[PDB]
RNA sequence: GGGAUAAGUGCUGAAAGCAUCUAAGCAUGAAGCCCCCCUCAAGAUGAGAUUUCCCAACUUCGGUUAUAAGAUCCCUCAAAG
RNA sequence: UUGGCACCUCGAUGUCGGCUCAUCGCAUCCUGGGGCUGUAGUCGGUCCCAAGGGUUGGGCUGUUCGCCCAUUAAAGCGGUACGCGAGCUGGGUUCAGAACGUCGUGAGACAGUUCGGUCCCUAUCCGUCGUGGGCGUAGGAAAUUUGAGAGGAGCUGUCCUU
């Protein structure tokens, strides 16, 4: 998981959601999971 | 030339209410409350006698909050002992003492006085929907 | 789940099967009845409440605790029993197993049991912090004038008090004290005695409290 | 909320019948019972059902289409049922059924034990093929979970518990 | 050991025909939180509860009285100080 | 932290280090729970949750630091008048003596050095630790008690088996 206040795609595959108020990545490459914070 | 009426305990009379908590929110009932407590409804009303009324708050455990208090409005209390804060949410409270919870919001609503902690002993709170006072003969009380 | 009441008498030892030394501390536990019952109903929690160590009958002029006063033994006539000198309850026994009345043996244990056993500990008075608290000293040369002192008791403006909880000086002993997972060695039926391993809080001729172990 | 706005076919064999906002669906497998989002109306037709919702607020299209999807799974649960397989890979890793109950054996000192829950049943097929089978499509799922977190697959073997169709991520493991 | 949680892990699931741990709903998840364990504790003035003991005369008939049960003074003491 | 400012205190707010006693924060050193890994395993790396408890003896130096020896699960970082001198010490440092180097014609001087060199106070109030008396608790008493609250505790190694 990646924790930082740039949460963005890197690839074309991270998909950008929301879960319980927070803005997230979620990709089939977990190098890219992101969390905001 | 004077002529206020100064109510005394010669002629003040105080009567019994009962309200019902059920599906009120807290602080709205709350000030209500305080307000019958108080004696604020009284064209009597004198403010260094105690001209208020007693209430019974009933179904205590069907109060209700809006928004997300009931997992983030939080009562801290502390223990006077180095590092002694300890800490409810509002929902717990209900769950585990909502006596406490409406007995407490309702005295936050009153004077940290001796005649506002005297009038705030006339508070009645019960989580269910009877109450063992009977014998006073209280009277349903509509809020608002 | 059991409970009794004795005194200590002393401790000893014992040979165990393999030749091991156990220590061991005799309890006298005579003379226990059940004199009240209590249950959810009534009293809102299930107990019995156990007397031990008969005491005298009531008499007009009595000037000590060894004469039952009128209270005392209406209180213990209702049971059928001769007033005893110390009372206490159990709320760790099944009240259904019991009758006010009942004779409780010290054969309710078994060697092998696991025990909680509570008593007062032994008083010492006033007692500084070393003895009392276990602190350090400061150096006994090199210049000291602190030796036995308790030390700094808070620290400047912030916080401009001591907190409570602050350990000082004073009445040392005297407490409740609970030793757990104690051990039954012996049950003595004819002297009325049981053999527990190890040491239990309380002077000699001190009460002491034995019940079933909590843990488990 | 196209979702929403779809009908539900019922099968001639399966009654649902509606209480307040209590539903309970019956069928030749069994029978689902759960209570909807309140605010939502039912066109109950006799061989289908249509939710209605009263706005077009955010929460009135989210809560359509929930509740739809909800009420469907409950028909087709009741009329065909659920079914999750998993698999056990790994040499020694195997499974069987002790009465009702499923014991595994994955590399652990120990076995695990997963006890049935009512309205679910375990099948083990050549000792590395778990089936569970239900009406609650939930339910399924949420054992199906429980089995393959047990062990769930690690990812330079293969080894573990997976879904039969589950992909799993592989790694080079060594390297010089 | 129990309950509720954190970061997480998911199930079911739409908004957004797909997808999605989340919106509704259902699980799981820390030496941490609330308990469980030990001690103090009803001046908890909200002063709680149970068992037992005592219970009359005189009265301006409001009330009083010494007595009761009980506890002390004083004295012999220690496991207490 | 080094500083800037000069707003409280010069009819005095004792100054370094140590000792005694702690207390709080979390930006976590260990232990507990996780995600990612260029994570095969054993080890690691990085990030997230987490402050319950734990977080060592010595050599040198006044020292704090720092280096070193030997340990440990770990040898955390900070605040509290760089916590704590009406609780202790007094080795450093800025009184009077003396001396070296240096500067100065000199008297003398030097965040240069060296040897020596007085640390007072019977606790009034709050505060804290213990321990009694009064009255209250709608009769007067003896015991047994519920538990609203509060405090305590809370750490971890190694080995065997699998
Ligand atoms: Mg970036
Ligand atoms: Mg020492
Ligand atoms: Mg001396
Ligand atoms: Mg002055
Ligand atoms: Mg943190
Ligand atoms: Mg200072
Ligand atoms: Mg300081
Ligand atoms: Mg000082
Ligand atoms: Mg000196
Ligand atoms: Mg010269
Ligand atoms: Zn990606």
């Amino acid at each position: 998981m990646k924790v930082r206040p740039s949460v963005k795609p890197i690839c074309e595959k991270c998909k950008v959601i929301k879960r319980k108020g927070k803005v997230m990545v979620i990709c089939e490459n977990p190098k890219h999971k992101q969390r905001q914070g | 030339m004077r002529q206020t009426f100064m109510a005394n305990e010669s002629n003040i009379e105080r009567k019994w209410y009962v309200i019902d908590a059920e599906g009120q929110t807290l602080g709205r009932l709350s000030s209500e409350v305080a307000s019958i407590l108080r004696g604020k409804n009284k064209v009597t009303y004198t403010p260094h006698v105690d001209t208020g009324d007693y209430v019974i708050v009933i179904n205590a455990s069907k109060i209700e909050f809006t928004g997300n208090k009931e997992t983030d409005k939080v009562y801290y209390r502390h223990s006077n002992h180095p590092g002694g804060i300890k800490s409810i949410t509002a929902g717990e409270l209900r769950r585990t003492n909502p006596e406490r919870l409406i007995e407490n919001s309702i005295k936050g609503m009153l004077p940290s006085t001796r005649l506002g902690e005297k009038q705030g002993k006339k508070l009645f709170v019960y989580g269910g929907a009877e109450h063992p006072h009977a014998a006073q003969q209280p009277e349903n009380y509509e809020l608002r | 789940t059991k409970g009794i009441l004795g005194r200590k008498i002393g401790m000893t030892q014992v040979f165990g099967e393999n030749g091991e030394l156990i220590p061991v501390t005799v309890v006298e536990a005579k003379e226990n009845v059940v004199l009240q019952k209590k249950t959810v109903e009534v009293d809102g929690y299930n107990a019995i409440q156990v007397g031990f160590e008969d005491k005298k009958a009531y008499k007009k002029d009595a000037k000590s605790n060894k004469y039952a006063n009128k209270p005392a033994e209406g209180h213990a006539k209702k049971a059928d029993a001769a007033p005893k000198r110390f009372i206490r309850e159990f709320r760790n026994v099944d009240v259904d197993a019991y009758e006010v009345g009942q004779e409780v043996s010290v054969d309710t244990f078994v060697a092998g049991d696991v025990i909680d056993v509570t008593g007062v500990s032994k008083g010492k008075g006033f007692q500084g912090a070393i003895k009392r608290h276990g602190q350090s000293r400061g150096p006994m040369s090199h210049g000291s004038h602190f030796h036995r002192a308790p030390g700094s008791v808070g620290m400047a403006s912030d916080a401009s008090r001591v907190f409570k909880g602050q350990k000082m000086p004073g009445r040392m002993g005297g407490n409740t004290v609970t030793v757990q997972n104690l051990e039954v060695v012996q049950v003595d039926t004819e002297n009325k005695v049981i053999l527990v391993k190890g040491n239990v809080p309380g002077p000699k001729k001190g009460l002491v409290e034995i019940r079933t172990s909590i843990k488990k | 909320s196209r979702v929403g706005k779809k009908i539900i076919d019922i099968p001639s064999d399966v009654t649902v019948t509606f209480d307040g906002n209590h539903v309970t669906v019956k069928g030749p497998k069994g029978e689902l019972s759960r209570t909807l989002n309140e605010r939502m109306t039912f066109k109950q037709e006799e061989n289908t059902i249509e939710v209605v919702r009263p706005s077009d607020s955010k929460e009135d299209r989210t809560n359509h289409g929930t509740t739809r999807a909800l009420l469907n799974n409950m028909v087709q649960g009741v009329s065909q049922g659920y079914v999750k397989v998993l698999e056990l890979v790994g040499v020694g890793y195997r499974a069987q059924m002790q009465g009702k109950d499923l014991i595994l054996n994955v590399g652990y000192s120990h076995p695990v034990e997963i006890k049935a829950e009512e309205n679910i049943t375990f099948s083990v097929e050549k000792n590395t093929v778990v089936k569970v089978e239900g009406i609650s499509k939930e339910q399924v799922g949420a054992l199906a979970s429980n089995i393959r977190s047990v062990r769930p697959p690690e990812p330079y073997k293969g080894k573990g518990i997976r879904y039969q169709g589950e992909y799993v991520r592989r790694k080079e493991g060594k390297t010089g």
